[PDB]
RNA sequence: AUCUAUAAUAGCCUCUC
RNA sequence: GAUGAGGCUAUU
RNA sequence: AGUAGUAACAAG
């Protein structure tokens, strides 16, 4: 029956087969290239690379965040007390006025002798909050009978282009520093030379990744999102003013709190996983959002005042934006420091090959280099067009960024994106090891992968580098087309 | 309290509601009430329990005097609620730091699992971490030891037994085995005030076993099993050496791990006698020597008989079979793969035995003597036993001399392989099949008349004496010392030999225990792709030398330590066309001046066996060349393989999926030189691929192609080229 | 300056080696809001639209639009098609059974002899059930219960006798009952100013007619799926009755059985088990491939897997696969694929249709939804309704007969999958194809003598797929020299790698409660060790990670520790109090103890010795209140094994007659256990009434007492008088 | 030689755009 | 409002 | 407003 059916069977069902080549992989995204749609814009909970902390230094003693937070603001004054505002840049539907009345009466609850921190229901803190702002439910006889009520038309996600801010994010994240922010508790001791092993390989491995910007950002986030989620299963009807805080050592193992700013939470009442609760969000910059304006459609930016660093001062802006949480993004953020693990795991293997091909523990080898071995490097990015290599630390402070930003700005357009590009980059490399790969629909795996590119930002930018790296590797292929031929 | 229950029941009968759920809700229904639930149970527990922690009181209280000892408020902490009473954690800390003193006797006896656990971990020895290639296999272990181990319903009958003896239900006879631990049991759990399901829970974890598929390398033993976390990667290897006792038949078939890879891995060495012996005094099974362990156990195979004669034991010919202590007395046999019919009508491949043997048989209490004979038992003549043992000794003589019969007797389902695929031993499989259905097989075999002779007297099906028995089965009333030859064959005082190298099974096992050699060499023990990876990881260290000698020698490189380790996984059929092969290619690279780095590195490890030309003096020609174990284990002459694969874009040579780097032991120039030069041996690169050639020639047109003639070959796909001799 | 470009990481690594940072795992993962009334649209109309060329007419039965795809038109394109030929799966079968001679006879008879030991409880390990008598979603033992009595209530009893084939019998014959009596839920409304509405719900008997019945029996209530990952676009999941349920077991069961042994087939095996078949089928088809050919393999998806399957061609599988067992067993297997050709689709909570200027909402139930004009709709549910109205029931339903609505009979599909690899070859043409199946997945694993050959082979592949009604994603499959692959999420490079990403969500604190958790995330990092290739630094790391979650979870950081709270106000006088401080639990501000050697250890056990005695007999108090007891017998579990009472208080919602229903089960079950102390450990057996077993249970008690002397005359007397009254 | 055997609940992972 | 199947894990 | 994204929350 098969074969007759076959027989019988029209040539136009077909696979379609054909022979995959390195020009038939184009670009992916090219709609992010083109000038006429915005670029995208800054979305993420937090500053990440324009966050300025109060620092105060600390006798260990983790009074309260209350307390903390007027600590800091009584260190520096000038900042608290600084009540009338210079507007730099407001948001589209922002009220300034009632984000600047919000922000100062943070700054007197927290510096007020009471112990709470909740704010009274007045008229700014409920529109920012967005108070009373819920659909009335009628019944379905007169909704239905009601011919003004209509289904809503949904809302897509828009187009944006490709923003420089992004991979000046990526870079800032990846630097070491001078401050550690982990906290991780410790261990039993070790008996088996095998934890010995592990505890020396640690060594290396929190060092390099404790001292990286994207450690303090990801500390940062995971204390806040604690205390936004205590805080709003403890005070569902109140107005909370959460500071933004963290921990950090120095090099000299002096500790120092920082405060990054000021967060109301409005009316917790989230009986849903997914119901929304508003936190609106007063924090401290150096950055000048007038540098490049299309980072910051969603901020409103007031001059607070100054600071020294050194001989020269530093301007201190106070970046004001309306955003919202719900459970689920909460309890994810308490748990980020698992980013950590991904990006070990993935270097860790790899110092475990080079032991196998050694006989011995690698990883002094890969960080640093010994008497027989030079240190490992990986390509790490380019510089005018051309390939740079780094340490393995700074692979391993890479990938940790990498995992800290799929946290970030993880949502569905993310996920679906990773999934499509991964089918694609499983296609390239098959091209990369000869294995002659052949395709049936390339277009329409094309057409999946850019489907996600609306709108997030490192969905963006992740194209932008996959065409980068793309492009390298047919640059590099180019070589391997002649040989035995 | 009976009393309190009827007056519990009958209070609740009161309620009609009540009174009709009894009435109409059968006992089998009962299971269906009892999971009852008005609400869907909330998901997302970590979100659950992340939000619930902030509450005030998120945990339920049992209502009683020790609640009531809590009190509502502590230093301005309030602990409870002031229905069902609710507390908070503050309460639970409360409770741990000013609560009432309670005994400890329950939680010590329901954890004894948990502390022998402790014990086996703190009572333990750990060895060196070594680094490098581990090769593991995915089998299914057992997790954790038992000193009993049952089926779960067995294991479920006995514990019904102990602790709800009165609602146990039908005797099963399969528990009488058991009785005697049960009285143990209820003698310990006379006077306990536990909740009997934690007891229930206790035994199930003492005896019910958890077998799981774990990736293994060396250490099946459920005392490695529980440390596998800790005893090696994919990278590293742990020694461990867990506390407690260690079984003697986990010593034994460590043992015989051990004496088989030591025989495989002496047989391809220059007097293998004395590679065997140096590599057997350093052997160390788990933490006992190789030499202890072979004069403690009574028992072994064939290499372990090898072993200890050439560490100058004396040698045992015994021999198990599950249930069986076969002693040989005379005959020798060969195994040979043969595929029978079952009698279900599947064909299986199997290992027949040919050959005439005498066997003195064991098997509890039972003791006879085999005469068997190639595919069918000749007689087997038995004394007077227990009853049960006399019968599966008879059948498990019937099923280990392959008859015919047994063969034809099997009628049901018989699995030869697990759920993954995995093959499972044919032999051990007929004799747990016959052992619970002996009456089909005894009902295939035959009967004859029985033996009148004054102390002959046959057995019947019946389990008694009788005038008709089984054919074979007669009933009646009623050391050798050898030197080993260079080669590891056993010979007698005649001169005839017993054993040798070849009578080892091929077989590749995971060893129960840890074996340890503690030798620089100990790599050369290891699986086929570690062995490989070594090998091309040595040959990489020592290039430039390698390539010296190469250029300015002949045939003096071809022989080192690690290429002899690399020979004993090359089958030996192949061995030398292999190295007459490598040769000749590696020979063809230097003269002509066209040498590819990889290839020589890829062919220079198979050039140590002696080379075996064809018989017109030219040497074999390969596509591949097949190493021991698996089909993913072979080496492309033209293109890369599982095992092995170049880049020379990269110049990165993949080994066994570990990457090294060829850069600086490299030409740049080897990338503009041909592959054609370095895939067959005798033939150079002429050209561009000729059409009139016509196609692609075989390996076998090769072979009888004429000096000076052309070919199209096919390197690998999208790169042909015209080759000429 | 430098730009760092993380994909730059490939050029150094291959991707198989470094996959796991391509799973952005750390991130939030999707979620659905509101109805997914939009969604289950969607599936019916594109599964009505990739049969709209077969058979349609009117089911005589439920009054329903049926569509047949089966034995209809051959498709003419690569669009997705559901008409599969039956002649070509019979011959895919016949060629399945002639590779593995009694396969099919083996798979029935262990389906039948379990099916014969299966009681009705079988049925009560599900998740939530769609319930017809309320027409909602309840537990599976709810749902069961409710059918059970309404049955009762019908003249139907087959469930006293205990097996599941009296009970599926009993549902049989309660699909020809003219009229149908059950209790159902009702809600009371009242106004409690704020105002608020309040519910209060309560059992009430109702009555339907034979076609009511029969359509509910067949209906699948359609939700929305949460929490996926790899998805831009949500989707839609179903669940079915009691009645669907009773039969699937056995369909299920008997692919089970089938799958177990061939060869070809991903499922049921799992896991590490699954890891080494899948290894040792790809060398197999690595040293078979033919001297001087090429092996090409095949990663491919079907798309539209569920909509394109149609219940009839199961039906003709389950005819085939049952030639040689008794005719009742066969109409028992038949009955399960005849329920799911007719089945009918519940299309959800409806739409929102809401006033912007007015700042009004209101849900439009699905009955209601063509109450309105199409054009009050957005343009995209608008198209929808417009498409869905052919198949739409008044009651707020729709007609679905063809396909599959979700995952449902996983193992046959499994099984036709497999018979489609079973075929290997097209008209004697050189070429060899193999492969392995789990349910949409695939990899083909074709040798041949040249690339060409192979893609014939392919090709050959894909015509033979869409003849059985299996549609290859062309989109979403590829293909390359044999070596490297993807199946099932897992990649083959020379060798499975480890994907480490896949595991992160299970790295936190599980939330059962404080002892527990430590143990499960314990085991956790041990077996992401022994399995997903995690090293000694991870893991340690790891420890320390779920260390510090855990303490910020319980607030029950270190009792050295400055933190503050109410708990740890207590945890500092504990810390302060104690001597032997390393033997305190990390739930009681103790330290951590843990390493590698050691995660297979339970804290307690860990810590037992360095106790102090006070703190020891305080934290194993064999009373401690905050462990549930028997009703005093002893708990040997500590203080920290507590459990949340988890409070399902729906906001404006009282139950004060469903908590009373529960409360009286609850009552009878826990007076069954007093009497008989082993039902809990082992499931009792009877099919007699509890209240004759509890009463001849209590009689035998009170007999051997008073013989044994436990019971004075008086006690046993008033024993008796209360016995004989009952 | 683990092939057999295996009660319930819960969690995590995998599998229409 | 959160389904089916498979694997693993913890507990009773 | 905002979160967010094919449909919801912004208390009932
Ligand atoms: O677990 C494997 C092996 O380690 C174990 N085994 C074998 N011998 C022992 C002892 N003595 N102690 C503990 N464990 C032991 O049994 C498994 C056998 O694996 P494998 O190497 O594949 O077995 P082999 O290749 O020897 O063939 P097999 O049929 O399984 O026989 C195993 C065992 O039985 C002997 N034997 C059976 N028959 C029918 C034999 C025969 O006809 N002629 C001879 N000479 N021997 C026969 C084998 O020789 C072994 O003793
Ligand atoms: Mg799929
Ligand atoms: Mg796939």
């Amino acid at each position: 029956a098969i074969e007759r059916n076959l027989a019988r069977m029209s040539p136009l069902v077909s696979v379609t087969p054909k022979k995959l080549t390195w020009e038939d992989l184009r670009p992916i995204g090219p709609h992010i290239y083109n000038h006429e749609l915005p670029e995208v814009p800054y979305n993420a909970f937090l500053l990440m690379s324009d966050e300025l902390g109060l620092a105060n230094m600390t006798e260990g003693k983790s009074k309260k965040p209350k307390t903390l937070a007027k600590e800091c603001l009584e260190k520096y004054s000038t900042l608290r007390d600084q009540t009338d505002p210079i507007l730099i840049m407001k948001s589209e539907k922002a009220n300034e006025n009632f984000l600047w009345k919000l922000w100062r009466d943070c700054v007197n609850t927290i510096s007020n002798e009471e112990m709470s921190n909740e704010l009274q229901k007045t008229n700014y803190a409920k529109w920012a909050t967005g108070d009373g702002l819920t659909y009335q439910k009628i019944m379905k006889e007169v909704a239905i009978d009601d011919e003004t009520m209509c289904q809503e038309e949904p809302k897509i996600p828009n187009k944006c282009r490709v923003a420089a801010w992004v991979q000046t994010e990526m870079n800032l994240l990846s630097t070491l520093t001078s401050k550690r922010a982990l906290d991780l508790p410790e261990i039993g001791p070790d008996v088996a030379p095998v934890e010995h092993v592990g505890s020396e390989r640690r060594k290396y491995f929190v060092n390099e990744i404790n001292y990286c910007k994207a450690s303090t950002v990801m500390m940062k986030y995971v204390l806040f999102h604690t205390s936004l989620l205590n805080e709003s299963n403890a005070s569902m009807g109140k107005y909370k003013v959460i500071p933004i805080t963290n921990r950090v050592v120095n090099e000299k193992g002096e500790s120092f709190d920082m405060l990054y700013g000021l967060a109301v939470k409005g009316q917790s009442h989230l009986r849903g996983d997914t119901d929304v609760v508003t936190v609106v969000t007063f924090e401290f910059s150096s950055t000048d959002p007038r540098v490049d304006s299309g980072k910051w459609p969603k901020y409103t930016v007031f001059r607070i005042g100054s600071l020294f660093v050194s001989g020269r001062e530093k301007s201190v802006y106070l970046y004001c934006r309306v955003n919202g949480t719900n459970k689920i993004q909460m309890k994810w953020g308490m748990e980020a420091r698992r980013c950590l693990l991904q990006s070990m795991q993935q270097m860790e293997a790899i110092v475990e090959q080079e032991s196998s091909i050694q006989g011995y523990d690698m990883t002094k080898a890969c960080f640093k280099g010994d008497r027989v071995n030079s240190p490992k490097t990986f390509s790490i990015g380019t510089q005018e067009g051309k390939l740079v290599k780094g340490s393995f630390g700074k692979a391993l402070r890479v990938i940790f960024t990498k995992c800290l930003m799929h946290y970030v700005f993880g949502n569905a357009q993310l996920e679906g994106f990773s999934a499509e590009s991964r089918r694609l980059l499983l296609l390239i490399q098959a091209l990369k090891d000869r294995k002659g790969p052949w395709v049936f629909d390339l277009e329409g795996m094309y057409s999946g992968i850019e489907e996600c590119i609306s709108n997030n930002p490192w969905v963006i930018q992740s194209a932008y580098w996959f065409n980068e790296w793309l492009g390298f590797e047919k640059e590099g292929s180019k070589v391997l087309e002649s040989v035995d031929e | 309290m009976t009393l309190a229950k009827i007056e519990l029941l009958k209070q609740l009968l009161r309620d009609n509601e009540a009174k009709t759920v009894l009435k109409q809700t059968t006992v089998d229904q009962y299971n269906i009430i009892r999971k009852f639930n008005t609400s869907r149970i909330e998901k997302n527990p970590s979100l659950r329990m992340k939000w619930a922690m902030c509450s005030n009181f998120p945990l339920a209280l049992t209502k009683g005097d020790m609640a009531n000892r809590i009190p509502l408020e502590y230093k301005g902490i309030q602990l409870k609620t002031n229905k069902g009473q609710m507390c908070s954690i503050a309460a639970v800390t409360w409770w741990n730091t000013y609560g009432p003193i309670g005994d400890t006797e329950g939680f010590e006896r329901v954890y004894e699992s948990f502390f022998l656990r402790k014990m086996r971990l703190d009572n333990a020895t750990w060895g060196r971490i070594t680094f490098g290639p581990v090769e593991r296999v995915r089998k299914r272990v057992l997790l954790n030891p038992l000193t009993k181990e049952m089926p779960p319903d067995e294991a479920s009958n006995v514990i019904m037994e102990i602790l709800f003896p009165k609602e146990a239900g039908i005797p099963r006879e399969s528990t009488w085995i058991h009785r005697e631990l049960i009285k143990e049991k209820r003698e310990k759990l006379k006077g306990t005030m536990i909740t009997p399901i934690v007891l229930a829970y206790m035994l199930e974890r003492e005896l019910v076993a958890r077998r799981r598929f774990l990736p293994v390398a060396g250490a099946t033993s459920a005392e490695f099993i529980e440390m596998l976390h800790c005893l090696q990667g994919e990278n590293w290897r742990q020694i461990y050496h867990p506390g407690g006792n260690k079984l003697t038949e986990s010593r034994s078939q460590s043992m015989i791990v051990a004496c088989r890879k030591i025989i495989r891995r002496s047989i391809v060495a220059s007097n293998p006698l004395e590679l065997a012996v140096e590599i057997a005094n350093k052997t160390v099974i788990d933490t006992e020597p190789l030499k202890s362990c072979l004069a403690a156990i009574d028992g072994g195979d064939v290499a372990c008989d090898i072993i200890r004669a050439a560490l100058g034991l004396k040698i045992r010919q015994r021999q198990r079979f599950g249930r069986l202590e076969l002693k040989r007395i005379s005959g020798r046999g060969f195994k040979n793969d043969e595929e029978i019919l079952i009698g279900n009508g599947t064909i299986q491949k199997i290992g027949i035995w040919d050959g005439e043997e005498e066997f003195h048989v064991r098997c509890g209490e039972c003791r006879g003597i085999l005469k068997k004979s190639k595919m069918k038992l000749e007689k087997l003549l038995i004394n007077s036993a227990k009853k049960e043992d006399m019968r599966d000794l008879i059948i498990l003589c019937m099923v280990f001399s392959q008859d015919t019969r047994m063969f034809q007797g099997v009628r049901g389902e018989i699995n030869f392989l697990n759920r993954a695929g995995q093959l499972l031993s044919p032999m051990y499989q007929l004799q747990r099949y016959f052992l619970n259905r002996s009456n089909d097989l005894f009902d295939q075999w035959g009967y004859e008349e029985s033996p009148k002779a004054s102390e002959l007297h046959g057995i019947n099906e019946s389990m008694n004496a009788s005038d008709y028995t089984l054919k074979g089965v007669v009933v009646t009333r009623n050391t050798e010392k050898v030197s080993i030859t260079k080669n590891l064959s056993l010979i007698k005082r005649t001169g005839e030999v017993i054993m040798g190298a070849n009578d080892v099974s091929e077989l590749e096992s995971q060893a129960q225990l840890m074996i340890t050699y503690d030798t620089p060499k100990m790599w050369e023990m290891g699986t086929t792709k570690e062995l490989v990876q070594n090998t091309y990881q040595w040959v990489l260290k020592n290039l430039v030398t390698l390539k010296a000698q190469f250029l300015l020698g002949k045939e003096d490189m071809f022989q080192w330590d690690a290429f002899e380790a690399f020979e004993s996984i090359i089958p030996q059929k192949m061995a030398g066309q292999y190295s007459g092969f490598a040769r000749a290619v590696l020979k063809q690279m230097r003269d002509q001046e066209v040498m590819k780095t990889d290839q020589f590195i890829k062919l220079l490890p198979f050039c140590f066996s002696p080379p075996k030309l064809r018989s017109n003096g030219e040497p074999y020609q390969f596509l591949k060349l097949v190493l021991k174990g698996g089909g993913e284990n072979f080496i492309e002459v033209r293109k890369g393989s599982p095992l092995f694969s170049y880049n020379p874009q990269t110049e990165v040579l993949t080994i066994c999926g570990r990457m090294m780097s060829l850069k600086g032991k490299i030409e740049d120039e080897e990338r503009n030189r041909s592959m054609g030069n370095a895939v067959l041996a005798g033939f150079l690169v002429s050209g561009k691929y000729d059409p009139d050639l016509g196609d692609f020639k075989t390996i076998e047109e090769l072979e009888k192609l004429k000096p000076g003639e052309k070919a199209n070959i096919l390197l690998y796909q999208g790169k042909p080229v015209k080759v000429v001799k | 300056g430098m730009n760092i470009n993380p994909y730059f990481l490939f050029i150094d690594v291959p991707i198989q080696a470094a996959i796991s940072t391509t799973f952005p795992y750390t991130g939030v993962p999707p979620y659905s809001h509101g109805t997914g009334t939009g969604y289950t649209i969607d599936t019916v109309i594109r599964t009505h639209e990739y049969s709209n060329k077969g058979k349609q007419y009117i089911s005589d039965v439920t009054g329903c639009t049926m569509v047949d795809p089966t034995n209809g038109p051959l498709p003419e394109d690569n669009e997705p098609s559901a008409y599969a030929q039956l002649d070509c799966v019979l011959e895919a079968l016949d060629r399945m059974d002639e590779e593995h001679p009694g396969l099919f006879q083996a798979a029935s008879q262990n389906a039948m002899e379990t099916l014969m030991v299966t009681t009705v409880d079988k049925l009560t390990q599900g998740r939530q059930t769609f319930d017809w008598t309320v027409c909602r979603n309840q537990p599976a033992a709810t749902a069961l219960n409710t059918t059970i009595t309404s049955f009762r209530l019908n003249d139907l009893n087959g469930a006293d006798k205990g097996g599941l084939i009296p009970f599926c019998q009993d549902i049989i014959d309660s699909l020809d009952r003219p009229e149908m009596t059950f209790f159902s839920v009702k809600n009371i409304k009242k106004k409690l100013p704020a105002f608020l509405i309040k519910r209060i719900p309560m059992k009430v008997k109702d009555k339907i007619t034979k076609v009511e019945y029969i359509k509910r029996a067949l209906s699948l209530n359609t939700m929305t799926k949460d929490a996926e990952r790899g998805k831009l676009k949500r989707r839609a999941i179903a669940t079915a009755g009691i009645q669907i349920r009773g039969f699937v077991l056995v369909v299920e069961n008997l692919a089970k059985n089938i799958c177990e042994n061939l060869e070809q087939s991903g499922l049921p095996v799992g896991g590490n088990e699954k890891k080494a078949k899948l290894s040792n089928a790809v060398a197999k088809m690595l040293s078979n491939c033919p001297p001087g050919g090429i092996s090409m393999t095949v990663t491919g998806d079907n798309t539209k897997w569920n909509e394109c399957l149609n219940p009839r061609i199961f039906l003709a599988m389950t005819e085939r696969i049952t030639r040689d067992s008794p005719i009742w067993f066969r109409d028992f297997c038949s009955i399960a694929p005849v329920l799911f050709s007719n089945k009918i689709a519940r299309l959800g909570k409806g739409f929102m249709i809401t006033s912007k200027t007015k700042r009004l909402k209101a849900q439009i139930p699905c009955p209601d939804l063509f109450s309105i004009p199409l054009e009050r709709y957005n343009e995209e549910t608008r198209a929808k309704l417009k498409k869905l109205k052919p198949f739409f029931n008044e009651e707020g339903t729709a007609s679905l007969s063809p396909g599959m609505m979700m995952g449902m009979f996983n193992m046959l599909s499994t099984v036709l999958g497999v018979a489609a690899l079973g075929i290997k070859n097209i008209g004697n043409k050189e070429y060899l194809w193999d492969g392995l199946q789990s349910s949409d997945d695939f990899a083909l694993f074709v040798n041949a003598k040249d690339e060409e050959t192979c893609m014939e082979g392919i090709n050959d592949f894909y015509r033979t797929c869409k003849l059985l009604g299996i549609n290859m994603s062309k989109k979403k499959s590829y293909c390359n020299e044999t070596g490297m692959f993807e199946f099932t999420s897992m990649f083959y490079r020379d060798g499975f790698v480890s994907n480490f990403a896949m595991e992160l969500p299970s790295f936190g604190v599980a939330g059962v409660n404080e002892s527990a958790d430590m143990a499960i995330g314990m085991t956790i990092i041990k077996n992401n060790m022994i399995n997903n290739g995690m090293g000694p630094a991870t893991a340690q790391t790891a420890i320390q990670l779920f260390i510090a979650d855990y303490r910020y979870t319980y607030k029950c950081h270190r009792g050295d520790s400055k933190v503050e709270g109410k708990r740890m106000k207590i945890i500092k006088e504990l810390w302060e109090n104690t001597k032997g401080r390393d033997g305190l639990l990390v739930a009681d501000g103790g330290p951590n103890i843990y390493n590698l050697r050691n995660l297979h250890i339970p804290e307690i056990v860990l810590k037992y010795n360095l106790m102090d005695p006070e703190y020891k007999g305080r934290l194993l108090h064999p009373q401690n209140p905050f462990v549930g007891h028997l009703s005093d017998y002893d708990a040997v579990s500590g203080t920290h094994s507590w459990r949340t009472k988890r409070n399902r208080s729906i906001l404006n919602t009282d139950q004060r007659n469903m908590i009373l229903e529960e409360q009286c089960y609850a009552k009878c079950c826990n007076l069954f256990e007093a009497c008989f102390n082993s039902a809990s450990y082992r499931k009792p057996v009877g099919q007699h009434s509890m209240l004759e077993a509890m009463a001849h249970r209590l009689r035998m008690d009170a007999r051997l007492d008073y013989e044994s002397g436990r019971m004075s005359k008086d006690d046993f007397e008033k024993a008796m008088a209360h016995l004989g009254e009952i």
